[PDB]
Protein backbone atom coordinates (compact mmCIF):
# COMPACT_ATOMS: atom_id res chain seq x y z
CA UNK A 1 0.00 0.00 0.00
CA UNK A 2 3.00 2.25 0.91
CA UNK A 3 4.86 1.59 -1.91
CA UNK A 4 7.58 -0.94 -3.45
CA UNK A 5 9.64 -3.53 -1.76
CA UNK A 6 12.97 -5.16 -3.03
CA UNK A 7 13.48 -8.78 -1.89
CA UNK A 8 17.47 -10.47 -1.70
CA UNK A 9 18.27 -13.87 -1.60
CA UNK A 10 22.10 -13.92 -2.63
CA UNK A 11 23.39 -10.87 -0.42
CA UNK A 12 22.36 -8.14 1.21
CA UNK A 13 21.40 -4.66 -0.40
CA UNK A 14 24.28 -2.43 -1.07
CA UNK A 15 22.98 0.58 -3.36
CA UNK A 16 19.83 0.52 -5.54
CA UNK A 17 17.84 2.57 -8.17
CA UNK A 18 14.06 2.16 -8.35
CA UNK A 19 12.04 3.52 -11.56
CA UNK A 20 8.59 4.14 -12.44
CA UNK A 21 6.28 5.43 -15.07
CA UNK A 22 6.82 9.62 -14.03
CA UNK A 23 8.84 9.33 -11.12
CA UNK A 24 12.10 7.18 -9.78
CA UNK A 25 13.77 7.12 -6.19
CA UNK A 26 16.77 5.19 -4.38
CA UNK A 27 17.23 3.93 -0.98
CA UNK A 28 19.73 1.63 0.93
CA UNK A 29 19.29 0.37 4.45
CA UNK A 30 21.21 -3.21 4.06
CA UNK A 31 18.69 -6.01 4.87
CA UNK A 32 17.26 -8.37 2.58
CA UNK A 33 13.51 -7.11 2.48
CA UNK A 34 13.86 -3.14 2.07
CA UNK A 35 10.52 -0.87 1.20
CA UNK A 36 11.03 2.00 -1.06
CA UNK A 37 8.05 4.45 -1.41
CA UNK A 38 8.19 7.83 -4.17
CA UNK A 39 4.71 10.06 -2.48
CA UNK A 40 1.34 9.62 -1.63
CA UNK A 41 -0.82 8.30 -4.52
CA UNK A 42 1.60 9.04 -6.80
CA UNK A 43 1.34 5.79 -8.37
CA UNK A 44 -2.36 5.58 -9.56
CA UNK A 45 -2.86 3.18 -13.03
CA UNK A 46 -0.80 0.93 -14.30
CA UNK A 47 2.60 1.07 -14.58
CA UNK A 48 5.99 -0.89 -14.77
CA UNK A 49 9.02 -1.05 -12.23
CA UNK A 50 12.62 -0.77 -13.65
CA UNK A 51 15.07 -1.54 -10.91
CA UNK B 1 4.07 2.56 -24.87
CA UNK B 2 2.56 5.45 -25.81
CA UNK B 3 3.87 8.26 -28.14
CA UNK B 4 3.27 11.88 -28.83
CA UNK B 5 5.09 15.00 -29.33
CA UNK B 6 4.90 14.21 -33.59
CA UNK B 7 7.41 16.42 -35.93
CA UNK B 8 7.10 15.28 -39.62
CA UNK B 9 9.76 17.63 -40.84
CA UNK B 10 10.98 16.01 -43.97
CA UNK B 11 7.89 14.09 -45.87
CA UNK B 12 8.44 13.50 -49.22
CA UNK B 13 11.81 14.39 -49.68
CA UNK B 14 13.47 10.99 -51.15
CA UNK B 15 14.75 10.31 -54.55
CA UNK B 16 15.25 6.80 -54.56
CA UNK B 17 14.74 4.14 -57.70
CA UNK B 18 12.90 1.07 -58.49
CA UNK B 19 14.22 -0.13 -55.04
CA UNK B 20 15.87 -3.82 -55.83
CA UNK B 21 12.64 -4.84 -57.66
CA UNK B 22 9.78 -4.19 -55.91
CA UNK B 23 10.10 -1.63 -53.08
CA UNK B 24 13.14 -0.36 -51.15
CA UNK B 25 14.47 3.10 -50.42
CA UNK B 26 18.06 4.42 -50.51
CA UNK B 27 18.48 7.52 -48.10
CA UNK B 28 16.74 9.94 -46.46
CA UNK B 29 18.25 13.59 -45.27
CA UNK B 30 16.68 16.18 -43.27
CA UNK B 31 16.67 17.90 -39.82
CA UNK B 32 13.69 17.83 -37.17
CA UNK B 33 13.51 19.13 -33.78
CA UNK B 34 11.65 17.05 -30.80
CA UNK B 35 10.53 18.82 -27.57
CA UNK B 36 10.77 18.06 -23.77
CA UNK B 37 8.87 14.82 -22.77
CA UNK B 38 8.42 13.45 -19.40
CA UNK B 39 10.80 11.12 -18.08
CA UNK B 40 9.92 7.91 -19.05
CA UNK B 41 8.00 8.79 -21.77
CA UNK B 42 8.26 7.80 -25.97
CA UNK B 43 8.79 10.78 -28.44
CA UNK B 44 8.34 9.24 -32.44
CA UNK B 45 9.51 9.98 -35.54
CA UNK B 46 6.86 9.72 -38.59
CA UNK B 47 8.58 9.70 -41.61
CA UNK B 48 5.83 9.44 -44.92
CA UNK B 49 6.94 9.35 -48.74
CA UNK B 50 4.73 10.13 -51.80
CA UNK B 51 4.61 6.59 -52.85
CA UNK B 52 4.32 4.31 -49.90
CA UNK B 53 1.04 4.81 -47.54
CA UNK B 54 2.50 4.55 -44.69
CA UNK B 55 6.06 4.26 -43.06
CA UNK B 56 7.53 3.20 -39.77
CA UNK B 57 8.85 5.40 -36.83
CA UNK B 58 11.61 6.33 -34.80
CA UNK B 59 10.90 5.90 -30.88
CA UNK B 60 12.93 8.22 -28.34
CA UNK B 61 13.23 6.86 -24.85
CA UNK B 62 14.18 8.91 -21.64
CA UNK B 63 14.34 7.26 -18.43
CA UNK B 64 16.58 9.41 -16.19
CA UNK B 65 17.92 12.89 -16.21
CA UNK B 66 21.03 13.28 -13.80
CA UNK B 67 23.29 16.52 -13.06
CA UNK B 68 26.64 14.85 -14.13
CA UNK B 69 29.60 16.88 -14.78
CA UNK B 70 32.44 16.64 -18.00
CA UNK B 71 35.58 15.16 -18.02
CA UNK B 72 38.77 17.53 -17.66
CA UNK B 73 41.19 15.09 -17.59
CA UNK B 74 41.73 11.91 -16.27
CA UNK B 75 44.84 10.05 -14.49
CA UNK B 76 45.45 7.52 -11.56
CA UNK B 77 47.32 8.10 -8.61
CA UNK B 78 48.97 5.14 -6.78
CA UNK B 79 49.83 4.56 -3.25
CA UNK B 80 53.27 5.00 -2.26
CA UNK B 81 55.34 4.11 0.75
CA UNK B 82 59.03 4.90 2.77
CA UNK B 83 62.06 3.24 1.30
CA UNK B 84 65.45 3.91 1.74
CA UNK B 85 68.98 2.49 1.93
CA UNK B 86 72.59 3.81 2.22
CA UNK B 87 75.90 2.33 2.51
CA UNK B 88 79.52 3.17 3.73
CA UNK B 89 82.54 3.15 2.44
CA UNK B 90 85.81 4.21 2.69
CA UNK B 91 87.78 7.77 0.28
CA UNK B 92 91.47 5.13 0.61
CA UNK B 93 92.26 7.15 -3.00
CA UNK B 94 91.66 10.55 -5.02
CA UNK B 95 88.14 10.34 -5.33
CA UNK B 96 86.97 11.42 -2.41
CA UNK B 97 89.14 14.34 -1.32
CA UNK B 98 87.17 17.06 -0.66
CA UNK B 99 83.68 16.62 -1.99
CA UNK B 100 81.41 14.01 -3.99
CA UNK B 101 80.25 15.73 -6.65
CA UNK B 102 82.94 17.96 -8.45
CA UNK B 103 80.58 20.17 -10.32
CA UNK B 104 77.82 18.19 -11.99
CA UNK B 105 77.84 14.55 -11.21
CA UNK B 106 74.34 13.54 -10.36
CA UNK B 107 75.13 9.51 -11.32
CA UNK B 108 74.97 8.18 -7.37
CA UNK B 109 75.80 4.68 -8.30
CA UNK B 110 78.84 3.15 -7.64
CA UNK B 111 77.79 0.05 -9.48
CA UNK B 112 76.42 -1.20 -6.33
CA UNK B 113 73.02 0.04 -6.14
CA UNK B 114 69.57 -1.88 -6.85
CA UNK B 115 67.98 1.34 -8.60
CA UNK B 116 68.16 -0.85 -11.51
CA UNK B 117 65.27 -2.91 -11.45
CA UNK B 118 61.91 -2.68 -12.58
CA UNK B 119 60.00 -2.73 -9.23
CA UNK B 120 62.10 0.47 -7.85
CA UNK B 121 59.71 3.08 -9.37
CA UNK B 122 60.88 6.79 -9.13
CA UNK B 123 63.91 8.25 -6.68
CA UNK B 124 66.87 10.36 -6.28
CA UNK B 125 70.07 10.02 -6.36
CA UNK B 126 71.42 12.04 -3.18
CA UNK B 127 74.47 11.98 -1.38
CA UNK B 128 75.41 13.03 2.01
CA UNK B 129 78.68 13.54 4.36
CA UNK B 130 80.26 10.95 6.95
CA UNK B 131 82.80 11.26 9.69
CA UNK B 132 86.43 9.63 10.17
CA UNK B 133 88.30 6.90 12.19
CA UNK B 134 88.45 3.49 13.81
CA UNK B 135 84.72 3.81 14.17
CA UNK B 136 83.44 5.64 11.36
CA UNK B 137 85.06 3.06 9.39
CA UNK B 138 88.19 4.11 7.70
CA UNK B 139 91.92 4.57 8.97
CA UNK B 140 92.44 8.03 7.96
CA UNK B 141 91.38 10.97 9.04
CA UNK B 142 89.03 12.24 5.47
CA UNK B 143 85.31 12.92 4.66
CA UNK B 144 83.85 9.91 3.70
CA UNK B 145 81.78 9.99 1.13
CA UNK B 146 77.92 8.46 1.94
CA UNK B 147 75.78 7.81 -0.88
CA UNK B 148 72.16 7.26 -0.01
CA UNK B 149 69.35 6.49 -1.89
CA UNK B 150 65.66 6.41 -1.54
CA UNK B 151 62.35 5.90 -3.78
CA UNK B 152 58.38 4.98 -3.27
CA UNK B 153 56.72 0.82 -3.44
CA UNK B 154 53.15 0.05 -3.31
CA UNK B 155 52.55 -3.17 -1.31
CA UNK B 156 49.53 -3.54 -2.46
CA UNK B 157 48.53 -2.57 -5.32
CA UNK B 158 46.02 0.29 -4.66
CA UNK B 159 44.74 2.37 -7.67
CA UNK B 160 42.68 5.54 -7.98
CA UNK B 161 40.72 6.72 -10.49
CA UNK B 162 40.53 10.87 -10.31
CA UNK B 163 38.43 13.39 -13.02
CA UNK B 164 38.71 16.73 -12.35
CA UNK B 165 35.73 18.57 -13.19
CA UNK B 166 34.20 22.52 -12.95
CA UNK B 167 30.78 22.47 -15.55
CA UNK B 168 28.48 20.43 -13.90
CA UNK B 169 25.69 20.65 -17.12
CA UNK B 170 22.91 18.83 -17.17
CA UNK B 171 22.22 15.23 -19.11
CA UNK B 172 20.02 12.36 -19.36
CA UNK B 173 20.07 8.97 -20.58
CA UNK B 174 18.43 7.96 -24.42
CA UNK B 175 17.26 4.59 -25.12
CA UNK B 176 16.93 4.90 -29.30
CA UNK B 177 15.05 2.33 -31.28
CA UNK B 178 15.95 2.30 -34.67
CA UNK B 179 13.28 1.41 -37.73
CA UNK B 180 14.90 -1.73 -38.95
CA UNK B 181 14.88 -3.28 -35.07
CA UNK B 182 18.39 -2.41 -33.83
CA UNK B 183 18.06 -1.26 -30.44
CA UNK B 184 20.90 0.40 -28.72
CA UNK B 185 21.89 2.76 -25.50
CA UNK B 186 23.97 6.08 -25.40
CA UNK B 187 24.61 8.98 -22.77
CA UNK B 188 24.46 11.85 -24.59
CA UNK B 189 25.41 15.31 -22.46
CA UNK B 190 24.08 19.34 -23.10
CA UNK B 191 25.99 20.42 -26.28
CA UNK B 192 28.56 17.55 -26.27
CA UNK B 193 28.65 15.28 -29.12
CA UNK B 194 26.88 11.81 -28.64
CA UNK B 195 28.79 9.50 -30.56
CA UNK B 196 26.82 9.88 -33.73
CA UNK B 197 25.71 5.90 -35.10
CA UNK B 198 24.70 5.48 -38.50
CA UNK B 199 23.77 9.33 -38.88
CA UNK B 200 21.50 9.92 -35.47
CA UNK B 201 23.21 12.91 -33.90
CA UNK B 202 20.15 13.25 -31.23
CA UNK B 203 21.61 15.61 -28.90
CA UNK B 204 20.26 17.15 -25.29
CA UNK B 205 20.02 20.85 -24.53
CA UNK B 206 19.53 22.32 -21.36
CA UNK B 207 19.07 25.56 -19.54
CA UNK B 208 22.43 25.92 -17.80
CA UNK B 209 21.34 25.95 -13.61
CA UNK B 210 23.47 27.25 -11.60
CA UNK B 211 25.28 25.71 -8.60
CA UNK B 212 24.98 26.97 -5.00
CA UNK B 213 28.39 25.90 -3.60
CA UNK B 214 29.92 23.66 -6.57
CA UNK B 215 33.15 25.11 -7.46
CA UNK B 216 36.35 22.78 -6.31
CA UNK B 217 34.44 18.75 -6.83
CA UNK B 218 35.69 15.67 -8.57
CA UNK B 219 34.61 12.78 -8.86
CA UNK B 220 37.11 10.47 -7.31
CA UNK B 221 36.48 6.72 -7.44
CA UNK B 222 38.07 3.28 -6.37
CA UNK B 223 38.66 0.43 -8.18
CA UNK B 224 39.20 -2.79 -5.92
CA UNK B 225 36.37 -2.04 -3.17
CA UNK B 226 33.99 0.21 -5.51
CA UNK B 227 34.39 3.60 -3.06
CA UNK B 228 32.91 6.94 -4.31
CA UNK B 229 34.02 10.19 -2.40
CA UNK B 230 33.55 13.97 -3.44
CA UNK B 231 36.58 15.94 -2.16
CA UNK B 232 38.02 18.91 -4.09
CA UNK B 233 41.51 17.60 -6.26
CA UNK B 234 44.26 18.95 -7.99
CA UNK B 235 44.66 19.86 -11.64
CA UNK B 236 47.01 18.88 -14.41
CA UNK B 237 50.22 17.84 -14.33
CA UNK B 238 51.87 21.37 -13.44
CA UNK B 239 50.26 21.17 -9.28
CA UNK B 240 51.35 21.59 -6.21
CA UNK B 241 52.41 19.89 -2.85
CA UNK B 242 50.16 19.92 0.02
CA UNK B 243 47.04 18.49 -1.01
CA UNK B 244 45.89 16.05 -3.57
CA UNK B 245 48.06 15.56 -6.41
CA UNK B 246 50.93 13.31 -5.46
CA UNK B 247 52.89 10.73 -7.79
CA UNK B 248 50.77 9.66 -10.96
CA UNK B 249 51.58 7.68 -14.03
CA UNK B 250 50.13 7.54 -17.68
CA UNK B 251 47.37 4.74 -17.21
CA UNK B 252 45.79 2.36 -14.84
CA UNK B 253 47.51 -0.77 -16.53
CA UNK B 254 50.36 1.40 -15.56
CA UNK B 255 49.59 2.07 -12.01
CA UNK B 256 50.19 -0.80 -10.45
CA UNK B 257 53.97 -0.27 -10.97
CA UNK B 258 55.77 3.57 -10.20
CA UNK B 259 58.20 3.16 -12.65
CA UNK B 260 59.75 6.06 -14.30
CA UNK B 261 58.82 6.64 -18.21
CA UNK B 262 55.00 8.29 -17.55
CA UNK B 263 55.13 8.45 -14.03
CA UNK B 264 55.12 12.21 -13.01
CA UNK B 265 56.08 14.21 -9.65
CA UNK B 266 57.78 17.34 -9.48
CA UNK B 267 59.66 17.93 -6.29
CA UNK B 268 60.02 17.35 -2.27
CA UNK B 269 57.76 14.42 -2.02
CA UNK B 270 59.60 12.33 0.34
CA UNK B 271 62.00 13.36 2.66
CA UNK B 272 65.34 11.89 4.34
CA UNK B 273 67.04 12.35 7.61
CA UNK B 274 70.54 11.06 8.64
CA UNK B 275 72.71 11.27 11.99
CA UNK B 276 75.42 8.76 11.76
CA UNK B 277 75.33 6.29 8.43
CA UNK B 278 71.96 5.75 8.84
CA UNK B 279 69.95 7.22 6.45
CA UNK B 280 66.47 6.75 7.64
CA UNK B 281 63.32 7.81 5.23
CA UNK B 282 60.06 9.31 7.40
CA UNK B 283 56.82 9.47 5.33
CA UNK B 284 54.87 12.31 4.34
CA UNK B 285 52.16 11.64 1.32
CA UNK B 286 48.65 11.96 2.92
CA UNK B 287 45.68 9.32 2.04
CA UNK B 288 42.75 10.23 0.14
CA UNK B 289 40.99 10.66 3.42
CA UNK B 290 43.27 13.59 5.22
CA UNK B 291 42.31 16.63 3.03
CA UNK B 292 39.32 19.00 3.96
CA UNK B 293 35.80 19.03 2.11
CA UNK B 294 36.15 14.90 2.31
CA UNK B 295 32.64 13.62 1.81
CA UNK B 296 31.23 10.29 1.23
CA UNK B 297 29.06 7.90 -1.28
CA UNK B 298 26.01 10.01 0.83
CA UNK B 299 26.35 13.73 0.12
CA UNK B 300 23.82 16.34 1.24
CA UNK B 301 25.58 19.71 0.27
CA UNK B 302 23.27 22.51 -0.32
CA UNK B 303 20.02 21.85 -1.91
CA UNK B 304 21.83 18.78 -3.90
CA UNK B 305 21.30 15.16 -2.93
CA UNK B 306 24.44 13.54 -4.52
CA UNK B 307 23.41 9.82 -4.71
CA UNK B 308 25.48 7.15 -6.27
CA UNK B 309 23.34 5.84 -9.63
CA UNK B 310 24.70 2.41 -11.24
CA UNK B 311 25.57 3.73 -14.64
CA UNK B 312 28.05 3.15 -17.26
CA UNK B 313 30.43 6.11 -17.87
CA UNK B 314 29.67 7.84 -15.16
CA UNK B 315 28.67 7.01 -11.28
CA UNK B 316 27.98 10.81 -10.32
CA UNK B 317 24.57 11.96 -9.90
CA UNK B 318 21.97 14.33 -7.67
CA UNK B 319 18.39 15.18 -7.77
CA UNK B 320 16.78 18.08 -5.27
CA UNK B 321 12.93 18.82 -5.03
CA UNK B 322 10.67 19.60 -7.72
CA UNK B 323 12.68 22.18 -10.21
CA UNK B 324 10.11 22.17 -13.04
CA UNK B 325 13.03 22.98 -15.50
CA UNK B 326 12.30 25.70 -18.52
CA UNK B 327 12.73 23.46 -21.47
CA UNK B 328 14.36 20.11 -22.33
CA UNK B 329 14.25 20.07 -25.75
CA UNK B 330 16.15 17.60 -28.65
CA UNK B 331 17.51 17.93 -32.00
CA UNK B 332 17.88 15.10 -34.48
CA UNK B 333 20.26 15.04 -37.18
CA UNK B 334 20.73 12.78 -40.11
CA UNK B 335 23.22 11.68 -42.78
CA UNK B 336 22.47 8.24 -44.21
CA UNK B 337 20.54 4.93 -43.54
CA UNK B 338 18.04 2.51 -45.14
CA UNK B 339 14.86 1.52 -44.44
CA UNK B 340 12.15 -0.89 -45.93
CA UNK B 341 8.32 -0.21 -46.78
CA UNK B 342 5.98 -2.54 -47.58
CA UNK B 343 3.30 -0.58 -50.07
CA UNK B 344 1.30 -3.76 -49.99
CA UNK B 345 -1.02 -2.31 -47.15
CA UNK B 346 -4.28 -4.33 -47.22
CA UNK B 347 -7.73 -3.40 -45.24
CA UNK B 348 -7.32 -3.10 -41.63
CA UNK B 349 -10.36 -1.81 -39.56
CA UNK B 350 -10.05 -1.57 -35.69
CA UNK B 351 -11.99 -0.66 -32.88
CA UNK B 352 -12.16 1.18 -28.93
CA UNK B 353 -12.66 -1.72 -26.41
CA UNK B 354 -11.66 0.08 -22.91
CA UNK B 355 -10.89 3.70 -21.61
CA UNK B 356 -9.89 5.18 -18.17
CA UNK B 357 -6.54 7.53 -16.84
CA UNK B 358 -6.77 10.72 -14.81
CA UNK B 359 -7.66 14.00 -16.58
CA UNK B 360 -4.81 16.28 -18.88
CA UNK B 361 -2.20 15.07 -15.87
CA UNK B 362 0.98 13.88 -16.03
CA UNK B 363 0.34 9.66 -17.11
CA UNK B 364 -2.57 10.71 -19.02
CA UNK B 365 -5.26 8.64 -19.84
CA UNK B 366 -4.87 4.74 -21.57
CA UNK B 367 -7.14 3.81 -24.17
CA UNK B 368 -7.16 0.54 -25.71
CA UNK B 369 -7.10 -0.05 -29.44
CA UNK B 370 -7.71 -3.91 -31.18
CA UNK B 371 -6.84 -4.37 -34.68
CA UNK B 372 -6.46 -6.83 -36.99
CA UNK B 373 -4.71 -7.24 -40.19
CA UNK B 374 -1.87 -8.97 -42.11
CA UNK B 375 0.66 -6.47 -42.21
CA UNK B 376 3.03 -6.17 -39.36
CA UNK B 377 3.16 -2.86 -38.55
CA UNK B 378 1.62 -0.09 -40.74
CA UNK B 379 -0.94 2.02 -38.66
CA UNK B 380 -1.15 5.82 -37.87
CA UNK B 381 -4.02 7.57 -35.76
CA UNK B 382 -5.13 11.01 -35.99
CA UNK B 383 -7.44 12.66 -34.07
CA UNK B 384 -7.78 16.11 -31.99
CA UNK B 385 -6.64 17.37 -29.34
CA UNK B 386 -3.67 14.43 -29.52
CA UNK B 387 -1.99 12.45 -31.74
CA UNK B 388 -0.52 9.16 -31.02
CA UNK B 389 1.21 6.89 -33.01
CA UNK B 390 2.01 3.18 -32.37
CA UNK B 391 3.09 -0.14 -33.58
CA UNK B 392 1.17 -3.11 -33.80
CA UNK B 393 1.82 -7.08 -35.07
CA UNK B 394 0.30 -9.72 -37.28
CA UNK B 395 -2.94 -11.15 -36.99
CA UNK B 396 -4.92 -9.85 -34.42
CA UNK B 397 -4.45 -8.90 -30.75
CA UNK B 398 -4.79 -5.74 -28.38
CA UNK B 399 -2.69 -2.56 -27.44
CA UNK B 400 -2.55 0.09 -24.92
CA UNK B 401 -1.87 3.54 -25.90
CA UNK B 402 -2.74 6.70 -23.19
CA UNK B 403 -3.52 9.96 -25.43
CA UNK B 404 -4.33 13.68 -23.78
CA UNK B 405 -7.76 14.84 -23.54
CA UNK B 406 -9.21 18.14 -21.86
CA UNK B 407 -13.06 16.65 -20.75
CA UNK B 408 -13.72 15.12 -17.73
CA UNK B 409 -17.02 12.88 -20.22
CA UNK B 410 -15.08 11.63 -23.45
CA UNK B 411 -17.59 11.64 -25.95
CA UNK B 412 -15.99 12.48 -29.24
CA UNK B 413 -15.74 10.40 -32.84
CA UNK B 414 -12.11 10.36 -33.86
CA UNK B 415 -10.73 8.50 -37.35
CA UNK B 416 -8.50 5.95 -37.01
CA UNK B 417 -6.75 4.68 -40.48
CA UNK B 418 -4.07 1.66 -40.46
CA UNK B 419 -1.88 2.12 -43.63
CA UNK B 420 -3.96 3.25 -46.85
CA UNK B 421 -7.16 1.96 -45.12
CA UNK B 422 -9.09 4.46 -42.91
CA UNK B 423 -12.19 3.83 -40.82
CA UNK B 424 -13.98 5.68 -37.69
CA UNK B 425 -13.62 4.89 -34.14
CA UNK B 426 -15.53 6.06 -30.71
CA UNK B 427 -14.78 6.67 -27.06
CA UNK B 428 -16.71 6.50 -24.31
CA UNK B 429 -16.18 6.54 -20.53
CA UNK B 430 -15.45 8.00 -17.18
CA UNK B 431 -12.62 9.59 -16.17
CA UNK B 432 -10.82 11.28 -13.19
CA UNK B 433 -8.31 14.06 -12.05
CA UNK B 434 -5.20 13.63 -9.96
CA UNK B 435 -2.76 16.47 -9.27
CA UNK B 436 0.72 16.80 -8.10
CA UNK B 437 1.63 14.17 -5.43
CA UNK B 438 2.70 15.61 -2.40
CA UNK B 439 6.32 15.30 -0.53
CA UNK B 440 5.85 12.54 2.46
CA UNK B 441 9.19 11.76 4.55
CA UNK B 442 11.76 9.15 3.96
CA UNK B 443 11.43 9.22 0.06
CA UNK B 444 14.47 10.99 -1.91
CA UNK B 445 14.19 12.07 -5.74
CA UNK B 446 16.26 10.20 -7.95
CA UNK B 447 16.81 11.95 -11.12
CA UNK B 448 15.18 15.16 -11.74
CA UNK B 449 11.09 16.50 -11.82
CA UNK B 450 9.77 17.66 -15.62
CA UNK B 451 6.67 19.19 -15.17
CA UNK B 452 3.08 19.13 -13.82
CA UNK B 453 -0.10 20.92 -14.56
CA UNK B 454 -1.61 23.06 -12.28
CA UNK B 455 -2.87 25.85 -14.90
CA UNK B 456 -6.81 25.76 -14.27
CA UNK B 457 -6.91 24.86 -10.29
CA UNK B 458 -10.67 26.04 -10.59
CA UNK B 459 -13.73 23.84 -9.85
CA UNK B 460 -15.84 23.44 -12.99
CA UNK B 461 -19.46 24.03 -12.87
CA UNK B 462 -20.29 21.03 -15.82
CA UNK B 463 -18.91 18.45 -13.58
CA UNK B 464 -19.80 19.65 -10.09
CA UNK B 465 -22.98 19.15 -8.58
CA UNK B 466 -23.37 15.86 -10.48
CA UNK B 467 -23.86 12.95 -7.96
CA UNK B 468 -25.88 15.57 -5.88
CA UNK B 469 -28.67 16.06 -8.00
CA UNK B 470 -28.46 12.96 -10.09
CA UNK B 471 -28.46 12.01 -13.98
CA UNK B 472 -31.28 12.64 -16.72
CA UNK B 473 -32.22 15.07 -19.29
CA UNK B 474 -35.60 15.98 -17.05
CA UNK B 475 -34.41 13.90 -13.96
CA UNK B 476 -31.68 16.73 -13.11
CA UNK B 477 -34.88 19.03 -12.28
CA UNK B 478 -36.44 16.38 -10.05
CA UNK B 479 -33.02 16.17 -8.47
CA UNK B 480 -32.81 20.11 -7.68
CA UNK B 481 -36.28 19.89 -6.07
CA UNK B 482 -35.54 17.22 -3.96
CA UNK B 483 -32.10 18.60 -2.30
CA UNK B 484 -33.74 21.90 -2.31
CA UNK B 485 -36.32 20.59 -0.57
CA UNK B 486 -34.36 18.03 1.68
CA UNK B 487 -31.99 21.09 2.54
CA UNK B 488 -34.76 23.10 3.62
CA UNK B 489 -36.49 20.58 5.72
CA UNK B 490 -33.04 20.04 7.40
CA UNK B 491 -32.52 23.83 8.04
CA UNK B 492 -35.86 24.34 9.83
CA UNK B 493 -34.66 20.85 11.87
CA UNK B 494 -31.42 22.76 12.74
CA UNK B 495 -32.97 26.04 13.46
CA UNK B 496 -35.76 24.33 16.10
CA UNK B 497 -32.64 22.66 17.60
CA UNK B 498 -30.84 26.15 17.89
CA UNK B 499 -33.84 27.72 19.61
CA UNK B 500 -34.83 24.76 21.79
CA UNK B 501 -30.83 25.18 22.99
CA UNK B 502 -31.20 29.27 23.68
CA UNK B 503 -34.33 28.46 25.65
CA UNK B 504 -32.46 25.63 27.77
CA UNK B 505 -29.64 28.30 28.04
CA UNK B 506 -32.23 31.49 28.61
CA UNK B 507 -33.77 29.51 31.77
CA UNK B 508 -33.01 27.57 34.35
CA UNK B 509 -29.74 29.14 35.15
C1 LIG C 1 36.17 23.69 2.23
O1 LIG C 1 34.95 24.36 1.87
C2 LIG C 1 34.78 25.64 2.51
C3 LIG C 1 33.42 26.15 2.11
O2 LIG C 1 33.17 25.94 0.73
C4 LIG C 1 35.91 26.57 2.09
O3 LIG C 1 35.78 27.81 2.78
C5 LIG C 1 37.26 25.94 2.41
O4 LIG C 1 38.31 26.76 1.90
C6 LIG C 1 37.36 24.55 1.79
N1 LIG C 1 38.62 23.91 2.16
C7 LIG C 1 39.61 23.71 1.29
C8 LIG C 1 40.83 23.04 1.83
O5 LIG C 1 39.52 24.05 0.11
C1 LIG D 1 -10.95 -4.29 -21.09
O1 LIG D 1 -11.91 -4.46 -19.98
C2 LIG D 1 -11.43 -4.20 -18.65
C3 LIG D 1 -11.70 -2.74 -18.35
O2 LIG D 1 -10.67 -2.17 -17.56
C4 LIG D 1 -9.96 -4.57 -18.52
O3 LIG D 1 -9.68 -4.95 -17.18
C5 LIG D 1 -9.66 -5.72 -19.47
O4 LIG D 1 -8.35 -6.23 -19.22
C6 LIG D 1 -9.76 -5.25 -20.91
N1 LIG D 1 -9.85 -6.38 -21.82
C7 LIG D 1 -8.79 -7.04 -22.28
C8 LIG D 1 -9.07 -8.18 -23.20
O5 LIG D 1 -7.64 -6.73 -21.96
C1 LIG E 1 6.76 -9.69 -39.66
O1 LIG E 1 7.08 -10.29 -38.40
C2 LIG E 1 7.48 -11.67 -38.49
C3 LIG E 1 7.69 -12.16 -37.08
O2 LIG E 1 8.01 -11.09 -36.20
C4 LIG E 1 8.73 -11.79 -39.36
O3 LIG E 1 9.06 -13.17 -39.51
C5 LIG E 1 8.48 -11.17 -40.73
O4 LIG E 1 9.69 -11.17 -41.48
C6 LIG E 1 7.98 -9.73 -40.57
N1 LIG E 1 7.68 -9.16 -41.87
C7 LIG E 1 8.24 -8.03 -42.32
C8 LIG E 1 7.81 -7.58 -43.69
O5 LIG E 1 9.06 -7.40 -41.66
Amino acid sequence: NGGVRLITLTSELKSATVCASHFCSSATSGKKSTEIQFHSGSLVGRTAIHV
Amino acid sequence: ESCDEMVHADSKLVSCRQGSGNMKECVTTGRALLPAVNPGQEACLHFTAPGSPDSKCLKIKVKRINLKCKKSSSYFVPDARSRCTSVRRCRWAGDCQSGCPPHSTSNSFSDDWAGKMDRAGLGFSGCSDGCGGAACGCFNAAPSCIFWRKWVENPHGIIWKVSPCAAWVPSAVIELTMPSGEVRTFHPMSGIPTQVFKGVSVTYLGSDMEVSGLTDLCEIEELKSKKLALAPCNQAGMGVVGKVGEIQCSSEESARTIKKDGCIWNADLVGIELRVDDAVCYSKITSVEAVANYSAIPTTIGGLRFERSHDSLGKISGSPLDITAIRGSFSVNYRGLRLSLSEITATCTGEVTNVSGCYSCMTGAKVSIKLHSSKNSTAHVRCKGDETAFSVLEGVHSYTVSLSFDHAVVDEQCQLNCGGHESQVTLKGNLIFLDVPKFVDGSYMQTYHSSVPTGANIPSPTDWLNALFGNGLSRWILGVIGVLLGGLALFFLIMSLFKLGTKQVFRSR
